């Protein structure tokens, strides 16, 4: 720490590497310290998101919109290991990564047909339709994908329809 | 599920006419299976269909690869299954506008037991391979004049032994 | 599995259990008798070689023998009797008598010990009554390299004496002198040598506190000194550990270097209770302490108890490894080294061996293998040098046990099967059941029925069964000793010297032709239908084909390439080409873990090993073709079945194909507990000899035979079925090699649909579908073949999900969790979970491992009960399920116990009951949605207010005459307050990053619904201004709009167009502006 200190702003790459040592021998304040000193926002995020914080990520997120990712997939999966099942949709919504929300979004649109939650399983089967034409940056789909997307989101849209005008009469 | 193709394309003729060729093509293909293809050719010559008119967006545009690539394969199956019949002249304008190079040499295996040996000839030099070609040359078809014209192209001088006797 | 053979040479004389001994490298055995006193010297198999009785000179004092000993390396041993005087007993050597130099094999060996036995002397030692004093010798002790002896007696003399060879001109005797007289506190009972690493030094305990050691210095000095009586004392000539157990059971391990000092390195107090002790009353005397060297490093003690207690030295640790069953008591202990086995011995009358792993936990080393049920107490227990074990039972009874395995034997008509040393059960498919028993024991069983012969060793006897009579009787012996023999139809064919006779059953010789030593003397030999295997002793093979007249050998002699792996068994196929070999390891006859087939046409030898599978062979057998059936199929004749058990053992019977490739495995099938083994092979059934479920295994008469059938040989509706079961065979061949495009083609001709179960279990193991689809249509099972292809259809990138349905709709259900276990299918295997009605099972797997699903398991088991109108854990599980806004509502509803529910909204079970109803909020909405519509206005707004669901209560309050105005207004500003409080929450928050970063972010908080209505009041009151302001805060453009028309205004119908954000709100008003 004192070393740390007595160094100048100019050295980024020197109290980055002490801050990784700091990180591998668990000296987690003095990480923060460094990292906060050279603002290595990156860092900061992830030895949070491993330690546990929220707020302190959030207000790292604020400086940076451009970091979203990062923050909200690991946010998105701690939701989703404490069962707010809803909420890991949403932020696997806003975090693109599809192929998770996608299968979150079968499981729970699942859940609200064998429930008999027909407003919910309309709702999810509604967004759902508008999911399957989300893909992966890193992939560009074949027109048979695309056609083979194409009716799904249709079938989709079909089912939300009919469940959600079959909740109310279901209810009477 | 039950295999009664026939009753299944009874009833698609009113319930599904649009059905009706593809459960066809798979019919052929159980047939393949027995040597009983004698009849697999009119569902065959049954499974075309005409194109998809409507407007140029995607989804008329996307089928059409899906729709073509079916009367592909069911020209295949035509063609392999017209050898045996005894209907190879029909089969030699498909196969040779054909561009797969598996399905020609399947083709052209069964092309000397019915001693049509020209189209034997013509589907050997381009099924891929020139040295089993002059080997199928020189032991059945005894064509040297074909021959000459692969003479530069194989190394097996075994093969011109036999070949040069008489040439 | 195997068996002991029993062997008791009978005397009436009463034995003493402390002096039985075992020569430890010579095959002999030596017992000592009383009333009459006489000595037994027999062989290791329990035949009696000589009977000593006291050197002439006797004045009618027959004395008795008190201490027997042999020499370590030489057939000599050594008696001391009640008098003190020291006879020795020697037999001349078999090299001494000069006779010819074939006397190589076994047998031989055993006639030429027993005649020499029979020309065996007895000498006495001189003066050494004198040096014992007329005192009995309690004990006596060879040295390691046995040219020194130790002779103590009960005055406590101790007598050294120096072994003299002296060879004579004839022969070789032997002296024993007397070099030192020393005393000892007490008589001495265990005399113990000590190696150097030859050296004269030897340690002795007369079963006291201290044990006393004495070398060449002639000085009697102790060792380790103990406070407590001590009893036996364990040495270790590789480690020189020195083990003692106290009379107290108490652990002194004592390390002994060179100055001949123990050393104590553990030492912990054990704690054995003494509750009502089970003192030894039937005996009258103290329970007889035991430990023995179990393993190098590892020391076994049974206490007498049920439990066995071993001891590893090495890390120190002792624990315990229980019998297969309570209720033993354990009286003697001993183990091989050379097996590494041990044999415990029981009051009750049992043994149980176990078997080192080698030969987890560490205790799971030792196995117990087999349980043999003597039926009478033991005394001692003593092995030999090949393994055979002597019991003591009874006291005046002696046992000799030698370890066998079962011979049996199956022609194809009929199967023997031995059941005891003299006991052959011979059973039909006719139901021909009958039992037999032998004069002496079995040793070679043969059958081509009904001649069925059996060789006893000395002789063979082969019986005639006259089936019109069911009467079987001895007819005439062979007396030979080799264990090459074999009957047939045409004859049978044994080994007299030589020489290989081929007789009749009235012995009228076929074939004779003299055999050479360098081609030697055949000791295996295998018969089945039309051909002949023989092996002889120098693992020579001999094809042979037998006719009507002669035996045209089918080729020369051949060697076959594998301590040393001998050959023990061999099983011809029906081909006569194709031979299965059992080898054996070692001179011990220790079984191998490897199997071998060796092809005629192709002359190899192929080869398969069970260690791979952790299981040990015990025989082998090809498929018997049916007696009158020659159309039987080629490859028919080519499938092998083995009998293996692990390491009431497991019994597996294992299935190859002997290809020219080698072995490939078709399957296993286990066997239950009264399935006792496998006897014989005849496709589609194995042929086992086992017992009745509910019969006894300890009745001789309970063996029945059962067909066990091949399990690809399902749905046999036809007995005469021949093409159907060729090409059956065929296809399982075809699976095996696995390349199922022709296998597919194996089965066209069968229309069995189980061959089609099966094939569609192949497609499911390697994984093949559109073969698999038509598996599944050509039997109609519409419903699996619904499920495949809506699993195709909906999954069509995932073929392991596809499997998994095919999996089960082919009714086997424990594959699909280990298709896609770690990979992730949780949510199928949860239905499949649930599919099976293990309910309890899913629900706990799901609530560790899957917890997105948690909610379909409890709605799935409220259905469950619900379909069983059990309406209280329906209702309790509708509850836990989060679905009770509406499920819990529509049971009660629909029962009709409205009076219940309103009971709950306004016992000892039903305080379950109204912990967690009267306060659910959603039940609490429904019922104020319920009285609601049920025109009681009042009662919903004590419910929703109960519920805080301000939305109802401003409509509620808004839609009242009169319209309860102020309250509806102050519950929509406190809700804009509470909007309010978030949006400057989070405005502030984010405003931090927004102090650098110049943001002109608009944002709004949430408008309120609920002040729609009140909009709605002022919109039918005229204070359409005062509706504007309510309007924007409920959001409602379109009314705000509708709002603002009447004013002539135009900014707010633009401003609040364009904050509607939606196309329509700009897209008319534009026009609307325009006029």
């Amino acid at each position: 720490m004192k070393m740390c200190r007595s160094l100048p702003t100019s050295e980024v790459t020197l109290i980055t590497e002490c801050a990784n040592f700091f990180r591998k021998h668990n000296a987690i304040p003095f990480a923060i310290e460094a990292y906060e000193k050279v603002q290595d926002h990156q860092a900061l995020i992830g030895i949070y998101v491993a330690k546990g914080d929220w707020r302190n990520a959030f207000t790292i997120l604020e400086k940076t919109p451009t970091l979203a990712r990062e923050v909200y997939v690991p946010w998105a999966t701690w939701l989703a290991d404490n069962d707010k099942f809803d909420e890991a949709l949403e932020a696997f919504r806003a975090a693109k990564w599809p192929k998770e929300a996608m299968r979150l979004m079968e499981t729970l649109a699942t859940n609200s047909v064998t429930c008999r939650k027909f407003r919910d399983a309309a709702f999810y089967y509604i967004h759902l339709a508008e999911e399957y034409g989300r893909f992966e940056e890193t992939e560009k789909p074949t027109d048979v994908e695309k056609a083979a997307r194409i009716r799904r989101s249709k079938e989709c849209v079909r089912r939300a329809d009919i469940y959600y005008a079959f909740s109310g009469v279901y209810a009477h | 599920d039950m295999m009664q193709w026939e009753r299944a394309l009874t009833l698609a003729e009113q319930l599904a006419p649009e059905e009706v060729p593809i459960i066809s093509r798979d019919y052929a293909q159980h047939l393949e299976y027995r040597g009983v293809y004698a009849k697999a050719l009119e569902m065959y010559q049954k499974g075309l269909r005409q194109l998809p008119t409507g407007h140029a967006s995607t989804e008329l545009s996307v089928t059409v690869q899906e729709v073509e690539r079916h009367n592909e394969q069911c020209r295949q199956g035509a063609a392999r299954s017209q050898i045996r019949i005894g209907n190879i002249a029909d089969a030699m304008k498909t196969v040779k506008e054909s561009s797969e190079v598996s399905f020609v040499k399947e083709c052209a295996k069964l092309c000397e037991e019915n001693q049509k040996h020209e189209e034997a000839a013509q589907l050997y030099e381009k099924a891929g391979d020139i040295e089993r070609a002059a080997t199928i040359y020189i032991e059945r078809c005894k064509n040297l004049k074909a021959a000459e014209r692969l003479l530069p192209f194989i190394k097996s001088r075994n093969i011109i032994g036999i070949y040069a006797r008489g040439k | 599995m195997s068996l002991f053979v029993v062997n008791a040479p009978g005397h009436e004389g009463q034995l003493k259990e402390q002096l039985i001994v075992a020569h430890k490298r010579r095959p002999l055995l030596a017992t000592a008798w009383v009333n009459p006193p006489s000595v037994l010297i027999t062989n290791s198999e329990g035949e009696v070689l000589t009977q000593v009785a006291d050197p002439p000179g006797s004045t009618g004092r027959t004395h008795q023998p008190t201490a027997l000993t042999w020499h370590p390396n030489e057939e000599l041993l050594v008696i001391g009797w009640s008098n003190g005087e020291m006879s020795l007993w020697s037999m001349p050597s078999v090299s001494s008598l000069a006779l010819g130099e074939d006397y190589t094999t076994a047998a031989a060996r055993s006639a030429v010990q027993l005649i020499a036995a029979k020309a065996a002397t007895q000498s006495s030692a001189e003066g050494a009554t004198r040096e014992h004093a007329s005192g009995a010798v309690v004990a006596s002790e060879w040295s390691t390299r046995g040219l020194y002896l130790v002779s103590a007696s009960q005055q406590r003399h101790v007598v050294m004496w120096m072994l003299e060879k002296i060879p004579a001109e004839t022969s070789v005797t032997f002296k024993l002198k007397p070099l030192w007289s020393v005393q000892s506190r007490e008589p001495v009972a265990r005399i113990i040598h000590v190696p150097s690493k030859d050296d004269i030094s030897f340690l002795l305990a007369d079963g006291g506190t201290s044990v006393t050691a004495i070398n060449e210095d002639q000085q009697l000095f102790p060792c380790v000194t103990q406070q407590e009586q001590i009893a036996s004392v364990l040495y270790d000539a590789a480690t020189r550990t020195l083990v003692t157990l106290t009379t107290t059971s108490m652990i002194e391990v004592y390390a002994v270097g060179e100055d001949i000092k123990g050393t104590s390195t553990l030492r912990r107090k054990l704690s054995a209770p003494a509750t009502t002790p089970t003192v030894s009353t039937t005996t009258g005397e103290r329970i007889a302490m035991s430990m023995v060297w179990a393993s190098p490093g590892v020391v076994a003690f049974g206490s007498g108890d049920d439990r066995l207690r071993i001891l590893d030295l090495s890390s120190g640790s002792l624990d315990v490894l229980l019998l297969p069953q309570p209720d033993l008591h354990v009286s003697s202990l001993a183990t091989f080294a050379a097996k590494g086995t041990m044999i415990v011995g029981t009051v009750e009358g049992f043994l149980v061996v176990f078997q080192h792993h080698a030969a987890a936990t560490e205790a799971s080393q030792w196995e117990a293998m087999t349980v043999h049920q003597v039926g009478k107490c033991v005394d001692r227990v003593v092995l030999t040098a090949l393994g055979d074990v002597a019991l003591c039972c009874g006291g005046s009874e002696l046992q000799v046990l030698h370890e066998i395995i079962r011979k049996r034997a199956w022609d194809g008509v009929a199967a023997a099967t031995q059941i005891s040393s003299d006991m052959v059960v011979i059973e039909s498919i006719t139901g021909c059941q009958c039992l037999l028993q032998n004069k002496g024991n079995v040793h070679g069983v043969s059958i081509a029925f009904p001649n069925i012969a059996l060789w006893n060793g000395s002789q063979i006897d082969f019986y005639m069964i006259d089936e019109a009579t069911s009467e079987i009787t001895f007819i005439n012996f062979v007396l030979t000793t080799s264990p090459a023999f074999a009957i047939h139809r045409e004859g049978l064919i044994y080994v007299k010297g030589n020489r290989i006779v081929f007789e009749t059953m009235q012995l009228a010789p076929i074939a004779q032709m003299t055999f050479t030593e360098s081609e030697g003397v055949p000791v295996i030999m295998d018969i089945m239908n039309d051909y002949l295997v023989v092996v002889s002793s120098k693992n020579y093979l001999r094809l042979a084909r037998i006719s009507t007249r002669d035996l045209q050998q089918l080729g020369p002699a051949r060697p076959l390439t594998f301590l040393e792996v001998s050959v023990s068994g061999a099983r011809v196929n029906a081909q006569g080409r194709r031979v299965a070999l059992m080898s054996t390891l070692g001179p011990l006859a220790l079984p191998d873990t490897r199997i071998w087939v060796y092809d005629s046409d192709t002359d190899k030898m192929s080869f398969f090993d069970f260690g791979s599978r952790n299981e040990i062979p015990n025989s082998v057998y090809w498929n018997t073709p049916e007696p009158n059936t020659t159309t039987v199929g080629e490859f028919e004749y080519i499938l092998l079945a083995c009998e293996t058990y692990q390491i009431q053992r497991p019994h597996n019977i294992v299935t190859f194909f002997a290809t020219h490739d080698g072995l490939v495995l078709q399957n296993f099938a286990p066997l239950r507990r009264y399935q006792i083994c496998l006897v014989g092979l005849t496709i589609p059934d194995f042929l086992l000899a086992s017992v009745k479920i509910n019969g006894d295994p300890n009745n001789a008469e309970d063996y029945v035979i059962e067909q066990k059938r091949l399990r690809d040989f399902e749905g046999l509706k036809s007995d005469k079925d021949v093409a159907v079961r060729e090409a059956l065979m065929k296809f399982s061949y075809y699976a095996t090699i696995g390349n199922m495009d022709e296998a597919y083609r194996c089965v066209k001709s069968i229309k069995n649909p189980a061959a089609w179960q099966g094939l569609a279990r192949l497609c499911v193991t390697s994984g093949r579908l559109d073969v698999a689809a038509v598996c599944l249509a050509t039997m109609e099972d519409c419903v699996a073949a619904r499920a495949l292809r809506e699993a195709k259809e909906d999954y069509p990138d995932d073929q392991d999900v596809q499997l998994a349905t095919l999996a089960l709709g082919l009714s086997m259900t424990e594959e699909a969790v280990e298709l896609l276990r770690k990979s992730k299918r949780y949510d199928l295997l949860t239905d499949v979970y649930m599919a099976c009605g293990k309910f309890e099972h899913a629900q706990r797997h799901s609530e560790r491992f899957d917890r997105a699903r948690i909610r379909p398991v409890a709605y799935k088991y409220a259905q469950f009960m619900e379909s069983l109108q059990n309406m209280d854990a329906a209702i309790m599980w509708y509850y836990n399920a989060k679905c009770a806004s509406t499920d819990v509502p529509r049971i009660f509803f629909q029962t009709n116990r409205m009076h219940e529910l309103r009971q709950l909204m306004m016992g000892e079970q039903q305080s379950t009951f109204a912990t967690i109803f009267p306060q659910n909020r959603e039940l609490l909405l429904w019922w104020a949605q319920h009285s609601e519509r049920r025109h009681n206005v009042q009662e919903a707004l004590r419910f929703y207010n109960a519920g805080e669901d301000v939305y109802n209560i401003v409509r509620i309050l808004c839609s009242l005459t009169p319209p309860k105005l102020d309250s509806a207004l102050q519950l929509v500003n406190k809700e804009m307050d509470k909007a309010k409080m978030r949006f400057q929450q989070q405005q502030a928050f984010a405003a931090t990053a927004s102090a650098r970063f110049g943001d002109d972010d608009h944002g709004e908080p949430d408008p309120v619904g609920s002040a729609y209505f009140v909009a709605q009041l002022y919109e039918r009151q005229g204070d359409d201004q005062l509706a504007l302001q309510y309007y924007q805060a409920a959001g409602a453009y379109r009314s705000g709009v509708r709002v603002a028309w009447k004013m002539e205004q135009y900014g707010v119908v633009a401003n609040l167009a364009m904050k509607s954000s939606d196309e329509r709100l700009m897209l008319e008003t534009a026009m609307a502006l325009e006029k």
